[PDB]
RNA sequence: AUACAGUGAAACUGCGAAGGCUCAUUAAAUCAGUUAUCGUUUAUUUGAUAGUUCCAUGGUAUAACUGUGGUAAUUCUAGAGCUAAUACAUGCUAAUCUCGACCCUUUGGAAGAGAUGUAUUUAUUAGAUCAAUGUCUUCGGACUCUUUGAUGAAAUAACUUUUCGAAUCGCAUGGCCUUGUGCUGGCGAUGGUUCAUUCAAAUUUCUGCCCUAUCAACUUUCGAUGGUAGGAUAGUGGCCUACCAUGGUUUCAACGGGUAACGGGGAAUAAGGGUUCGAUUCCGGAGAGGGAGCCUGAGAAACG
């Protein structure tokens, strides 16, 4: 009764756990009882991760909100107090959710790409996000598909990144989900199949769509860590 | 003209109701001797 | 026409080819040692049972290894256990003599069609086995 | 131009673009047509996806009746049987179809039962 | 009481000298935007 | 009303045998409310959530605007005489949106005498409604959903582009 | 209850003015103070009688606004606002500085002046009240300091009541009493002047003609102030032109040149002003050009100089006759202004327009070669008028051809001016060149081989109408100049207009060619026409995307061979700017 | 603890049950994925988000409760008397925002003019230019056609029986001397209007394994096919009605024929040898005695 993303043991119930509404939707999350419980093991059982979350060391984007089923999607930095845990959680290659460890300075932000840009009411320019954050007032160049990266002490964009030719870029959905090497080709088709397509370790060729691929930084800079092996 | 003027019948209406024999109290002859003009 | 994302193509089967000859034949040219038990330790029912078979004690080990490593004990769910653990022990004692399964030698099933005569590495060209050797 | 009452006009002569690789016509961005569904003036707006073939019949006015033959790889019987389709299309003031006449259409908000695409472009 | 209706009329001008400025105060911001661009 | 679904009727290939399903809650075809002259009743339905819905029965106060300027003034109500989406419709005298109908224009004076002095550059057609009291008004909001009565006078084009007609 | 006494106001009209009055006068009852306000000023006021005071201000501009045309308006609703407006400046100047019962009573201010300019604005010339000394004097009285205070682009209380008392008839009589165009100019020869200056420009415009039929020797003494204004404010109606509202400029002018020659002094500025009415925007219009022009023709017509404002009503003309615009009308005009500039060239300039000008005649190349064979010592606008000729006028073709060789004729008995004279001939020819012309590109070409009086056998052959043979001897006179910035930018374009877009001929491939042969050998002169090169591959570049792109990408290619042989030389530049090119070639690569 | 103070039958309250059997046989129309909704509803999740004030606190009317009773009798009752509210419903409320004539030079703004919302349903329109590294240098400028960028192709005239501008709480005596609760004064949860997201639903683009021409015509006989307008809608929609046109699908398989459609379609888990046994969602839609009509809710034609 489970999802591929979620890296979940089949020796583990019957009743899997369905996500409560939240920022993201419900088939690009994990909650945080499949974080915490069966995935990095801070726990044992559901009374207890609700103790610890009614304890109330998770802080997850910079506030705690302390549920069980809180949909934490792409690269929410779930903070934990004892440790200094800072987690930075994107897609591994075959589809599930790798959780890299992160620093201060790197959890201080996110990133997050721009859905659409709004004359909603009263002059107001408006930008919303995959966790939704209605932020006020980018510039007038914010195209659709570009990464804001927000403040996460307050909530304001501090940097942009421009979505064109030539940018590193990260795809999450479809037959491509969780690749990166963003160069070989550039395709914007007229409704579907259109893309920037993705290299391989012999820089092979991928077709994704535009909603399904966002970008993180450039060709060998991103000021995201991302782990290795 | 379509649904305009269906002259078919109907099945619950075709024993809705029973006529009556005398029906009106009058006569064909006063009807006759009523409206002669 | 477009994508569709799809666990059954990039999940790990490797089940589906998995054969107790060929795995035999690797274990004997396999050159690094096998981890096997100290000798009465695999017995499982003072005899009343067999000993335990290749598979049954891999899958043990890991069941020991999920056990230890969230803490918790596994149960006796009805539905699953009256399928497998009889269905499995009438089989071991069926086709498991003295620690060794027999089963396969009685069972049709294909070796070279499944598992041997690769696939992707069909090399349906002259040229593609000539550069495949050369 | 004016054959039915109640105020044939457009409903804010008014001018529009769905942008996006598609041209609109002189006539039809200051031109005596009234462009009630016609994409360029409109009252619809333009989302989805375009498809493009040629033509069967256009005998009822604002009726543009579209073939679309496609490959398929067919691994049944190992042979291409040949593709066929139909969609219902509305006027615009830049071609009048005849049969032949390639063009393509994008989908938009249903307009009758059965038509979600009108034409955008002829070649 | 009346100790209420010192704390509402309080926290009523302070939300007003909270958010009203504010609003303006990033407006500004989008004016800076709007003069570099 | 009955419904709104495809699966009562055929599809532009010609289909039979449907016998298909009990008809669910969202195919809710409500009556057809026609809304005439009287003294103003709007009844409160609901639908969707607090999604209150204003139906108007008898509505009388049409906000009608002056075209020319935009004058969106308050007067009254008379009869539609042509209105061909059901020509027993006006032999009923019901009000309908985009329904042609007959004001009494006196506000539309006082507002004429108030902001240009004299009484009576305006079209004659229309001149001969400002002598007399009852010019043509289109109804453009709808009672039957917004519970309302605006619309918009008749000013030259428009006016012949009916009087013609009917 | 704002709302609920706004519908009282939408619904308080239907009685008659009886009743409307009686209304007004209860409403006028309440704080009037008739028997201690009506002679000078107020006894007493409150700050709570101040609010109903700005109450009764607020009710008078709701009555007013309600009843736009009649108000009801009665001399005790007069006195109760008076009465007002002294309590408010009164309480408001005389109050100590706390400033929140202040700008109560100020924003009471403020607002009962909106509605006293109501009061004028719905029942103007309905009233017209014979008392209206006593509240002039009431308000002269207040707003004494209110010289410069209505100097603003929003300032309208005092500059609205002014402009309202000057769009009068006899209501000027409060203006032409003492002053009120005295304070209003101030206001408007203030220097930091906001686009209020233009209304209260056209407010006095308007206002002047009140005053001259006024049969008042005052208000005749205060129309001299007006016009003595009018010649005053020579800097704000220049300076506050960033609009087309120049009408009011026109208007004025002309109704100055009509009305008043006071100074030659002063008429040669206003030729200057309306010279540069023409020379500072290019956005002025065909009637007010024209009028404008002719009030300059109107104050020559009375005060012009002899030299200065000769000159520069002739480079007046020398503009007007190049532009010739209108259907005649700014010709005729321009003739009228060479007839009225007074000078020896002004009169040969008015012979030489008038014998060419007469309705569409055959006296336009009689005049042409009478000039020729009598050849006139100006001609500046003997120039301008025969390159205007030269252009895309049908006519005297033969007579542009001659009027260009007669000015090479001149230009070179000269032997210095002239031949500045004809670096302005090759700056037209070259506009010329570069156009849709037919005949004025000939004509253009004719006068390029006059300026060539081997090089002249191809000039000719290239106006041989052959166009085969002729364009394969241009290819090979190509080659012998190849085995010049502007001159070959100008044979390249030349050729280009020939061969542009003109695919109803053959040879369009060997036409390209020759082009990129002629851009060749000018991008072989590095030293020189290196940036001529560049400019013709941009307009080239520009070329290959506006609507039309089958010989431009052959002209491309072509084109690019300069820059072959340029880094075959190389074996220092501007790569960025070719890779960026370069990027939208794959953009259109990618078509 | 002489206006409250713990146990607490029976009553109001917040929520609970938050998804269970049988019966007649639907061929991508039941279903699964997918495209879209600037074509639409949305409780809860999440991010955001309010400026109109003339000559010290507002009203009776009902419970529970007492008391008198009826009836064989109910979660059936009726008179009489009181009594409370976050129940009902009338109503008490400082002055701050830009342009800046003037600046006295930094402690710089005093005068004047223009301000100030939401929720509903109506119309006009804001939504072609200038800057250089260069055309000619006459080492000055009219500069855009070239060489590159930029503002850029909700402001207002009205209705509506209009919602509001905190009678919520917690942490912190804290600062001031207007000579007494005179101003309290700092922050956070719950409010509170609106938008977006999330959730779910409805439509909608397309794709997906029986044999079928002894099914070759169907469709206008629940509009057939489309156009125009209205009604109803959560909205798109012949979804329904007026008028008009005679269309539309099909041999490139329309439309129609049945079951090992108690079986099938990936609908899904796969198992280290069982090769169509071997994990499951769904057979189709209904039904709460029988059809019909109505009501409730973010969601229903309700297992209550």
């Amino acid at each position: 009764a489970a999802p591929h993303h979620w890296l979940l043991d089949k020796l583990s119930g019957c009743y899997a756990p369905r996500p409560s509404a939240g920022p993201h939707k419900l088939r690009e999350s994990l909650p945080l009882i499949v974080f915490l419980r069966n995935r990095l093991k801070y726990a044992l059982n559901g009374r207890e991760v609700k103790a610890i979350l009614m304890q109330r060391h998770v802080k997850v984007d910079g506030k705690v909100r302390t549920d069980t089923t809180y949909p934490a999607g792409f690269m929410d930095v779930i903070t934990l107090d004892a440790t200094n845990e800072n987690f930075r959680l994107v897609y591994d290659v075959k589809g599930r959710f790798a959780v890299h460890r992160i620093t201060d300075e790197e959890a201080s932000y996110k990133l997050g790409k721009v859905k659409k840009v709004q004359l909603g009411k009263k002059g107001v320019p408006y930008v919303v996000t995959h966790d939704g954050r209605t932020i006020r007032y980018p510039d007038p160049n914010i195209k659709v598909n570009d990464t804001v990266k927000i403040d996460l002490a307050s909530g304001k964009i501090t940097d942009f990144i421009k979505f064109d030719a030539g940018k590193l870029v990260y795809v999450t959905g479809g037959r491509n989900l969780g690749r990166i090497g963003t160069i070989v080709h550039k395709e914007r088709h007229d409704g579907g199949f259109d893309l920037v397509h993705i290299k391989d370790s012999l820089d092979n060729t991928f077709v994704t769509r535009l909603n399904n691929v966002f970008v993180i930084g450039e060709q060998g800079k991103p000021y995201i860590s991302l782990p290795k092996g | 003209k379509g649904r305009k003027l269906n002259y078919s019948v109907q099945d619950p209406i075709a024993n809705y109701e029973a006529p009556i024999t005398s029906g009106y109290k009058w006569s064909d002859d006063q009807i006759d001797e009523f409206f002669a003009g | 026409f477009e994508d569709r994302f799809d666990a059954r193509e990039h999940k790990d089967r490797s089940n589906k080819s998995r054969m107790q000859a060929m795995e035999e034949y690797i274990r004997e040219s396999s050159d690094q040692p096998d981890w096997s038990a100290s000798i009465g330790a695999d017995i499982v029912n003072h005899g009343r049972g067999g000993i335990k078979s290749l598979r049954d004690t891999e899958k043990e080990r890991r069941v020991t290894s999920f056990e230890e490593d969230n803490f918790t004990r596994l149960n006796i769910t009805n539905k699953a256990e009256k399928r497998k653990q009889k269905q499995r022990e009438r089989n071991a004692r069926m086709n498991v003599i003295g620690g060794e399964d027999f089963g396969i030698f009685s069972s049709k099933r294909k070796l070279e069609d499944s598992t041997s005569r690769r696939g992707a590495k069909k090399t349906r060209s002259a040229w593609d086995r000539a550069q495949r050797r050369l | 131009q004016s054959e039915r009452a109640f105020q044939k006009q457009p409903h804010i002569r008014w001018y529009k673009n769905a942008g996006l690789g598609f041209k609109t016509p002189k006539t039809a961005i200051e031109g005596s047509y009234i462009d009630k569904k016609c994409p360029f003036t409109g009252l619809v707006s333009i989302r989805g996806k375009i498809l493009t073939g040629t033509v069967v019949s256009t005998k009822m006015h604002r009726t543009i009746v579209i073939r679309r033959a496609y490959l398929h790889y067919i691994p049944k019987y190992n042979r291409y049987e040949k593709r066929h389709k139909n969609v219902p299309v509305h006027v615009s003031p830049a071609f009048r179809v005849q049969v032949g006449d390639i063009v393509t259409v994008g989908q938009c908000r249903p307009i009758s039962k059965t038509v979600r695409f009108n034409v955008v472009k002829v070649s | 009481r009346l100790q209420r209706k010192r704390h509402q009329r309080a926290l009523k001008v302070r939300n007003a000298q909270a958010q009203r400025e504010a609003a303006a105060e990033y407006a500004q911001l989008l004016a800076k935007r709007l003069s570099e661009r | 009303g009955i419904s709104r679904d495809s699966r009562h009727k055929r599809s532009a290939t010609g289909a039979k045998r449907a016998q298909f399903r009990k008809k669910r809650k969202f195919e809710l075809g409500r009556q057809p409310a026609n809304t005439k002259i009287g003294a103003k009743r709007i009844h409160s339905v609901r639908t969707r959530g607090g999604n209150k819905k204003y139906r108007a029965l008898r509505i009388e106060t049409g906000n009608f605007s002056w075209a020319s300027e935009g004058i969106s003034k308050k007067t009254r109500i008379a009869g539609v005489v042509y209105h061909p989406s059901n020509n027993e419709l006006v032999r009923t005298n019901t009000l309908t949106k985009a329904a042609i109908v007959q004001i009494d224009a006196t506000p539309f004076r006082q507002w004429f005498e108030a902001h240009y002095g004299q009484t009576l550059k305006i079209e004659s057609s229309v001149e001969s409604q400002f002598s007399a009291g009852r010019l043509y008004a289109c109804i453009s909001s709808r009672p039957g959903q917004s519970g309302r009565c605006d619309g918009y006078i008749l000013e030259g084009e428009e006016l012949a582009f009916y009087l013609r007609r009917l | 209850n704002g709302s609920q006494s706004i519908k009282a106001e939408d619904e308080k009209v239907v009685m008659p003015y009886v009743l409307r009055i009686f209304f007004g006068r209860a409403q006028v009852p309440p704080t009037s103070g008739q028997k201690r306000s009506r002679k000078i000023a107020v006894i007493s006021v409150l700050p709570n009688f101040k609010k109903p005071y700005i109450n009764d201000f607020l009710s008078l501009a709701s009555e007013r606004l309600d009843y736009n045309y009649f108000f009801g308006n009665s001399h005790q609703i007069n006195s109760s606002k008076a009465t007002l407006k002294t309590i408010r400046r009164m309480t408001g100047f005389v109050n100590i500085v706390n400033s929140t019962l202040s700008v109560l009573r100020t924003n009471f201010p403020l607002h009962t002046n909106s509605v006293l300019q109501p009061l004028i604005y719905s029942i103007a010339m309905a009233y017209y009240v014979l008392d209206t000394e006593s509240t002039e004097e009431v308000h002269l009285r207040k707003m004494a300091s209110n010289l410069r205070q209505q100097g603003l682009k929003c300032l309208s209380s005092v500059f609205e009541f002014v402009g309202n008392t000057f769009d009068w008839s006899t209501s000027m009589e409060d203006i032409y009493a003492v002053v009120v165009k005295p304070r209003i100019s101030h206001f408007s020869d203030e220097n930091l002047q906001q686009p209020s200056s233009l209304l209260r420009l056209f407010l006095y415009w308007a206002h002047n003609p009140s005053l001259y039929q006024f049969l008042y020797y005052d208000e005749f003494a205060t129309a001299t102030a007006l016009m003595d204004t009018i010649s005053n404010q020579h800097v704000k109606e220049a300076v506050i032109g960033p609009i087309i509202e120049a009408a009011d400029s026109i208007i004025r002018n002309p109704v100055n040149d009509d009305h008043y020659v006071d100074l030659v002094t002063l008429i040669c500025t206003s030729c200057l002003k309306i010279l540069p009415s023409l020379y500072v925007k290019l956005s002025d219009s065909n009637s007010i050009s024209t009028f404008l022009n002719l009030l300059v023709s109107i104050t020559e017509m009375g005060f012009i100089q002899d030299d200065h404002v000769r000159s520069r009503l002739i480079s007046s003309l020398i503009s007007i006759l190049k532009g010739k615009l209108k259907k005649l009308q700014e010709n005729d005009t321009q003739k009228i202004l060479k007839i009225l500039k007074l000078i020896v060239f002004n009169y040969n300039c008015s012979w030489s327009d008038i014998e060419e000008l007469y309705t569409t005649i055959s006296s336009l190349f009689k005049t042409f070669d009478e000039r020729n064979l009598r050849v006139s010592l100006t001609e500046l606008f003997i120039e301008l008028g025969r390159k205007v000729p030269e252009l895309e006028s049908i006519s005297k073709l033969v007579a542009d051809l001659n009027s260009y060789s007669s000015s090479r004729m001149h230009e070179y008995d000269f032997p210095d001016f002239i031949n500045e004279k004809p670096n302005l001939n090759e700056a037209s020819k070259s506009i010329s060149m570069l156009k849709d012309i037919l005949l004025p590109n000939i004509r253009i070409g004719l006068r390029d081989s006059l300026e060539e009086v081997v090089l002249s056998y191809m000039v000719k052959n290239t106006k041989y109408f052959t166009d085969f043979e002729d364009m394969a001897i241009l290819l090979y006179n190509g080659d012998e100049e190849a085995d010049r910035r502007q001159r070959a930018i100008k044979r390249l374009g030349e050729h280009a207009h020939q061969l542009k877009d003109n695919s109803i001929s053959h040879y369009l491939i060997p036409m390209i060619e020759h082009y990129v042969f002629s851009d060749d050998e000018r991008y072989r002169n590095i030293g020189n026409e290196t940036q001529i090169a560049i400019g013709g591959l941009a307009q080239h570049m520009s070329w290959n995307q506006y609507k039309a792109l089958l010989r431009r990408y052959i002209s491309m290619l072509k084109t690019k061979p300069n820059q072959m042989k340029q880094a075959v030389q190389l074996i220092t530049l501007r790569i960025v700017r070719d890779g960026a090119e370069s990027k939208l070639t794959l953009s259109k690569f990618p078509s």
